[PDB]
RNA sequence: CGAUGAUUUUUGCCCUGCACAUUUUAGAUGGAUACGAAUAAGACUUUUUAGUCGCUGGACCAUAGCAGGCUGGCAACGGUGCGCUUAGCGGAAAGGCUUUGUGCGCUUGCCGGCGGAUAGCAAUGUCAACAUGCGCGGGGAUAAAUCCUUUGCAUACGACUUAG
RNA sequence: CAUCGGUUUGGAGCGGCAGGAUAAUGGCGGAGGAAUGUGGCACGGCUUCUGCUGUGUGUUAUAGCCUCUGACGAUACUGCCA
């Protein structure tokens, strides 16, 4: 066959889930320009934003009509359960682990070191025989 | 103006398998294989089916859009080169001095040797590019046939032969001698 | 600038001959009310035998966007001065606020015609309700059905000077 | 136990200066790992030590110290202004200083 | 943002002047910098344009004695060095010390062939230039103006990359074995607690 | 103002500075480019300028008015006894140029070449190369190790050879030792050729054939300090010029307010290093031939 | 900038294992932590259709013990430091990267017993790599250059080519 | 080191109050309308109709949107806090 390698880009389209401020989720509801979109979400304010200020996530909210108001976006977001889909990805998991690490205390860091010593002992023991 | 999207559709004949990976096109047909690097252009490819390939430019300005149909045409020339071939015919034009053209082989290399051009004692030699076949036509007097799979190589050999036979220090409107491309077609007639 | 749309209303000072002069309203795009009232008198003396000294400002009010989160297409009619003459032009902008389209216009004529704020008159700003009202192809290309486009070659901003891994531009 | 450091690494970058005139009474210090005025405000008021070696021993030691303190931030990239008891000599431009964790307010 | 003992920069794909300014501020502030693969550096603009600029540079020489004039160095590392030195107060003792803090090379000679090379994103050509613009490779500009050792460097760079590939294949193999050992000790008491701490 | 009339410059700016050569032995700046397909052979030879003579020769140049007719031509005799091979050097390609890796020497060096390494030979203990001569002790594996290093890493191989100056009428006893690059064959072939020729004589007939065109490297005749008139061939000033006439009248314009490097000045003339090319070999004579 | 020859019979020189004391530092204070290449691309699995990873190093390794002391036990047969030792690779400036066996330690993988005070509420509160000298110990080698006379392939004088 | 007084630079500072179209929005309710027309329906090209899809129709259906509006409730912005 032809065997053409295609790009795996993320598209600016109605229904794209985006991160805003590296904390909160929102979805694209309508495209303004090459540079600007209108975003909305359950926990964010409906606003016109520049695509440079947001990051497209690999998640699409399916069947979201163009220009949907806040109620429609919230209802379809709850139905598609976008929050759970986001929280199950390695991206959100790495963000959560970064936050959890940033909340450790000095005593907890000491415990982390001690447990790491124990796990390294076990790992070297397993590695030498395999 | 930054056109949002511009598209072109390749058409792949039945026996041809285009193959694109990282802007390196490899076209395979009954007549052989041809390859082309397009890394100097920002284009993306989508396989619609086995008979069509979409060529896209996203958010391209006037010149970058202009570089899109040329990509299409280059790949199309590759496609028709491995399924029909290319054939350029050259006619020998002289008023008095016959042009003596031979296909010689020196140092293991093929050359086109032009002698007696305008009576000159100089011997002109043109290297024959790889994948290009030269032939002295039997059906026509004073005709050279340049054929091959690659249109670029064939046309460039024809241009080399035409350019090496330029007339100097004369009225070229009067001294019309030279070797000129008379027919640009394909090996397989259609 | 960073602008607001103002409703400025003024009149000639009442005389014993004319004790209720006509009230004139203008829509002014100005950064603040000091420039809003300044621009008002600038245009009235282009249209009427009035001055700030012989006139009176009656009201200055901000005109807020009706639907600030609805994407619109605006047509703006302009009268600007170039280095050689005076020209009328019409251009179109996509935005959610009427003010933000005028702000884009000022950036755009600065960029494409070297036209400063002082060289521009806004004749009219109209929201184009029908898709057939859109004349310019640079905003008509965003009114097509099921519009999608990627953003190839993403450049990520780093907090550090040195990076230990190879750069990438996927997105 | 391989590490014993209780100070943050710093560098003496510059004096306070315009294009042509320098003010030795104020030093510009780069605290390691600080890249914004918000980060640098943790270190306001902390004591700074410039530790150096000298030819003559004083009480059996060839190590001398000039003490200072962080007074304010500088610019937008997390440099701070420091005030030392004796001005840091200009030869120390690029030399490392010690940003102490006291007076502590944690 | 850490203070490093030596920062070794892989110069491939870096814009000449942006890397030069960053390295100048680094060495002025007491940081030792090594730049390797200066033949893979980049200048914005087509090759012919930068070659014309270098020929403008070559025009300049002391009239009464050519030996006194500017010394036009042709090696890519020396082109980068000239760019950096123009950004340093090199006629003071402090600028001289800062320049002593710097080293520039063609290729990756020892001992840096077995050390870590970093990149500088603020000066990377693929991240800075608009994707359609034309650029020059300093290795090609150097050969066009007199540099003699282009083919020597590429022969030695291919030998280094063959050796560096053997390194990576070995390192990748031991990473695969260690990952399989860390998988065995997962869901253990130490591993479960470390997962609750974010590790 | 411009010159009233045009004239070419006096002398060449491509032979500056007109200073004394750093050494009396002319050094080969560039050797012939190596071709692997050729046999292993030397590219240079050292000789001594004996004198000039005259020959008579029939010219073979069709279209010339002297064709098939006798011409009388000046010729130079170069006394060239065979050179002795005593060493070999390996060179490595580096991004900074060729670099000598190792030098391997022969076991025995004659006294005339060991005098090369002395300023006061008669006052010396003559200790040169004695420990190195001991390096050949009963297995000579140090020498083989260095030769293997040359084979493994060198790209350019040059032999070390010295003249047998005792066979010439010169009263000088120091031999002249020079590096002569080996061309042809692989690096291993060159190293084997050099090793097998240690302490052997190599003749001119193994380096140069008759009718060859060869180049001559030498330091020219010294003339000492010379004025501009003969150093640079400038025009003598009129007879009635005050303070003398063997000068350059104007050594510069007012600006640049310096003397330029292109102006002819008095200085040392002759004793320069020159490379002279395309000298035809009319005869490679043999010392054993009585005719 | 490299290769190479010879390096004082003087108590002078070289190499090396220590031990002590000194001078210096453009500036140690856990670790410079090694593919290459593309960027309109990379890498996994099936299938070449599709899904997944990145979205920064806030990472990775190391990190507990009088600046880290003295002792005991358990579990493992691992980890690590040093000393010999085996083999291989590295010439771009290799002067480094691996590796075999062995011995002596330590081990915080787990559980114990004893010690630190008073430097007084902080005062760098002194802990490093490079160099040199000096005492020992073990090996090792045993020159030239200049002036002077001479030469004339050189030359104003220096310098140069020679010879002694 | 503490506390004070003078001057001064800050905080991802926190709270209360006022004004405006007594913000404009949004959410909820009602009425009307259209298309870059959702479902459906009727023809098609590739699909064992596997976000299948295209073109017509028409007006919420198996998506929605726009305009006007009714009663509430916030926030932004700008001020004030002895």
């Amino acid at each position: 066959s032809s065997t053409v390698k295609a790009a795996n880009w993320r598209f600016v389209e109605v229904g794209r889930v985006v991160l805003v401020d590296n904390k909160e989720l929102a979805t694209i509801v309508e495209i303004i320009d090459q540079k600007r979109v209108l975003i909305d979400g359950p926990k964010i304010q409906r606003q016109a934003i520049a695509l440079a200020k947001i990051v497209l996530t690999p998640i699409v909210l399916p069947n979201l009509p163009r220009g949907s108001r806040t109620a429609t976006v919230t209802k379809k977001w709850a139905a598609a359960d976008i929050d759970a889909k986001w929280a199950a990805s390695g991206w959100a998991k790495k963000l959560a682990n970064k936050e959890r690490r940033s909340q450790l205390s000095d005593f907890e860091r000491f415990q982390v070191m001690v447990l790491k010593k124990q796990r390294r002992f076990a790992t070297k023991k397993a590695l030498v025989k395999a | 103006m930054k056109y949002i999207q511009t598209d072109q559709i390749l058409d792949i004949p039945e026996g041809v398998t285009v193959d694109i990976k990282a802007r390196v096109v490899k076209v395979t047909g009954p007549r052989g294989e041809l390859t082309k690097d397009l890394k100097h252009i920002d284009v993306t490819f989508n396989k619609i089916n086995n008979r069509a390939i979409k060529i896209t430019v996203h958010n391209g300005d006037r010149k970058h859009v202009a570089a899109l149909r040329t990509v299409k045409s280059l790949i199309a020339n590759l496609i028709t080169g491995v399924t029909k071939g290319y054939k350029y015919k050259m006619r020998f034009v002289y008023a008095h001095f016959p042009i003596n053209v031979n296909i010689i082989k020196k140092d293991g290399q093929d050359y086109v040797e032009i002698r007696n051009f305008l009576g000159e004692k100089r011997v002109r030699e043109v290297k024959i590019h790889e994948g290009v076949t030269m032939e002295i036509s039997s059906t026509q007097k004073d005709e050279l046939i340049v054929s091959g799979n690659s249109l670029e190589a064939v046309s460039q050999n024809a241009a080399d032969i035409q350019q090496i036979c330029r007339v100097r220090n004369k009225d070229i409107r009067k001294f019309l001698d030279g070797i000129y491309v008379s027919e640009r077609g394909t090996i397989v007639e259609e | 600038s960073r602008l607001n749309e103002y409703q400025v209303i003024g009149r000639n000072l009442p005389t014993e001959s004319v004790p209720e002069p006509k009230l004139f309203r203008m829509r002014i795009f100005a950064p603040n009310t000091v420039v809003a009232k300044s621009r008002y008198w600038y245009f009235l003396q282009k249209l009427h035998k009035v001055k700030k000294a012989s006139g009176e400002i009656v009201s200055v009010n901000i005109i807020s966007e009706a639907k600030p989160t609805k994407v619109k297409t605006f047509g703006i009619w302009l009268r600007y001065e170039s280095r050689s003459g005076i020209h009328n032009m019409y251009k179109e902008y996509r935005d959610v606020t009427r003010v933000g389209a005028v702000e884009t216009m000022y950036q755009d004529l600065a960029a494409r015609h070297r036209a400063r704020f002082r060289s521009i008159h806004i004749l009219k700003v109209v929201e184009l309700e029908k898709t057939d009202d859109v004349k310019r192809q640079y905003v008509k290309q965003f009114l097509t059905k099921d519009l999608k486009f990627p953003l190839p070659h993403r450049v990520q901003k780093s907090k550090k000077l040195f990076q230990a891994t190879a750069p990438t531009t996927f997105y | 136990a391989e590490s014993h450091r209780l100070y943050v690494k710093g560098k003496h970058i510059s004096y306070q200066r315009s294009k042509s005139v320098t003010n030795p009474n104020v030093s510009l210090i780069q605290i390691e790992g600080v890249a914004s005025p918000k980060d640098a405000k943790f270190y306001l008021g902390k004591r700074i030590a410039y530790v150096y070696r000298a030819p003559k021993e004083i009480r059996g030691s060839k190590i001398r110290v000039i003490w200072g303190k962080v007074t304010r931030t500088h610019g937008n990239n997390g440099l701070v202004r420091a005030n030392f008891k004796k001005n840091l000599p200009p030869k120390t431009f690029g030399a490392s200083v010690r940003i102490m964790l006291y007076p502590s307010n944690i | 943002s850490s203070f490093e003992k030596v920062v070794v920069i892989d110069g491939k794909g870096h814009l000449l002047g942006r890397l030069a300014s960053i390295v100048s501020k680094q060495i002025l502030n007491g940081q030792k910098v090594v730049v390797v693969r200066c033949e893979e550096l980049n200048i914005s603009g087509e090759f012919f344009r930068n070659k014309l600029k270098y020929h403008d540079y070559l025009r300049k020489a002391t009239r009464y004695n050519k030996k006194k004039g500017p010394f036009h160095f042709r090696a890519p590392s020396r082109i980068l060095y000239k760019a950096i030195r123009g950004m340093i107060p090199h006629k003071t003792a402090r600028g001289k010390a800062a320049l002593e803090r710097l080293k520039v090379f063609e290729g990756v000679p020892p001992p840096y062939d077995k050390k870590k090379r970093v990149v500088v994103p603020q000066a990377l050509r693929v991240l800075r230039l608009k994707p359609g613009r034309k650029y020059t490779t300093v290795g090609k500009l150097s050969s066009a103006v007199g540099w003699k050792y282009e083919s020597v460097v590429e022969k030695l760079e291919e030998k280094r990359k063959v050796q560096s590939a053997e390194y990576y294949a070995k390192k990748k193999a031991l990473t695969k074995k260690l990952n399989a050992a860390k998988a065995s000790t997962a869901e253990s008491e130490a591993a479960q607690k470390l997962a609750a701490f974010g590790y | 103002s411009h010159r009233k009339y045009e004239a070419p410059r006096h002398g060449s700016l491509g032979f500056l500075p007109r200073k004394r050569a750093a050494k009396q032995r002319g050094r080969v700046k560039s050797f012939p480019k190596d071709v692997k397909s050729k046999p292993v052979a030397l590219t240079a030879f050292l000789g001594y300028k004996a004198g000039m003579t005259t020959i008579v020769r029939d010219l073979d140049r069709p279209g010339s008015k002297m064709h098939k007719r006798e011409v009388v031509e000046a010729a130079t005799v170069v006394d060239t006894p065979p050179m002795v091979v005593v060493g070999v050097v390996g060179y490595v390609e580096t991004p900074r140029g060729l670099r000598s890796l190792t030098t391997v020497w022969a076991e025995h060096l004659s006294e005339e070449v060991r005098r090369r390494f002395y300023k006061n030979w008669y006052k010396s203990k003559k200790k040169a190369f004695t420990k190195y001569s001991g390096k050949y002790a009963t297995d000579a594996k140090q020498v083989e190790t260095e030769l293997a290093r040359i084979k493994k890493y060198a790209s350019v191989v040059r032999v070390l050879a010295h003249t047998q100056i005792k066979k010439t009428p010169l009263s000088q006893k120091k031999a002249h030792l020079a590096e002569i690059q080996i061309n042809g064959g692989s690096v291993s072939d060159k190293v084997d050729w050099a090793k097998e020729h240690f302490e052997k004589e190599v003749s001119v007939d193994s380096v140069f054939e008759q009718d060859e065109m060869i180049d001559v490297i030498a330091v020219t005749k010294g003339h000492g300090f010379e004025g501009v008139t003969h150093r640079w061939g400038t025009k003598k000033l009129p007879r009635k010029t005050h303070r003398g006439l063997r000068k350059v009248a104007c050594i510069g314009a007012w600006h640049p307010a310096n003397v330029n490097w292109t102006v002819a000045r008095a200085g040392q003339n002759g004793y320069h290093h020159r490379t002279s090319i395309n000298h035809k070999v009319y005869r490679v004579g043999k010392g054993t031939d009585e005719a």
